[PDB]
C-alpha cells in the first residue's frame, strides 16, 4: 500492499 | 491516494515525502493483489485519515520499543499482541491485510534498507522486533 516506505503492502 | 501538500504531508508525515516513491513503489515487487484493494480504499484518503495513523503509528513505537528495554523477547504475549495490534491496524486502514500477508511485509521490509532506516528512525532493530512478533502472533492463529 500500500505504500513503499513505512508500513503497509501487499507482496 | 494521499494527494497532499508538501506543507500536509510534513505535518501528518512529519520529514517523510512517500509521493515522491509513490510509482516507485511497484518497481520493486508491484505485482501484489492487496494492493489492488488498498488503491480503492486509500483512493480519497485525506490528510486527516492519514494523519490519524501517524499518531496511530507513533504510538506503535514506545511501547514495543519499550518492550526491548525491558529486555523481553518477541514472542512474548505483549509483544506479539502489540503484532496483532499492528496488523488490524494496517489492515483496517486500507483493506485487510490479513496474518499471512501482514508476514509479506515483516520480512520484505528488512530487504529494502530505505525502509528500515526510515522505520528506525525509531531504534535500529524495530523491523526484526516486529517481524517475529507478528511471525508468532499468526502461528497461535495459524490453524
Amino acid at each position: 500492499s500500500c505504500v513503499g516506505x513505512a508500513c503497509a503492502x501487499x507482496a | 491516494g494521499i494527494n497532499l501538500t508538501p506543507e500536509e504531508k510534513f505535518e501528518v508525515f512529519g520529514d517523510f515525502d512517500p509521493d515522491q516513491y509513490e510509482e516507485e513503489v511497484r518497481e520493486r515487487w508491484g505485482n501484489t493483489d492487496a494492493y489492488r484493494q488498498s488503491k480503492e480504499k486509500t483512493a480519497s484518503y485525506t490528510k486527516e485519515d492519514w494523519q490519524r495513523i501517524q499518531d496511530e503509528a507513533d504510538e506503535l513505537t514506545r511501547r514495543f520499543v519499550a518492550l526491548m528495554d525491558a529486555g523481553e523477547p518477541a514472542d512474548s504475549e505483549g509483544a506479539m499482541d502489540a503484532a496483532e495490534d499492528h496488523r488490524q491496524g494496517i489492515a483496517r486502514n486500507h483493506y485487510d491485510c490479513g496474518y499471512e500477508m501482514h508476514t509479506c511485509l515483516g520480512e520484505m521490509y528488512v530487504s529494502d534498507e530505505r525502509f528500515t532506516r526510515n522505520i528506525d528512525a525509531a531504534k535500529p532493530g524495530l523491523a526484526a522486533y516486529m517481524r517475529d512478533a507478528i511471525l508468532a502472533n499468526a502461528v497461535r492463529h495459524t490453524p
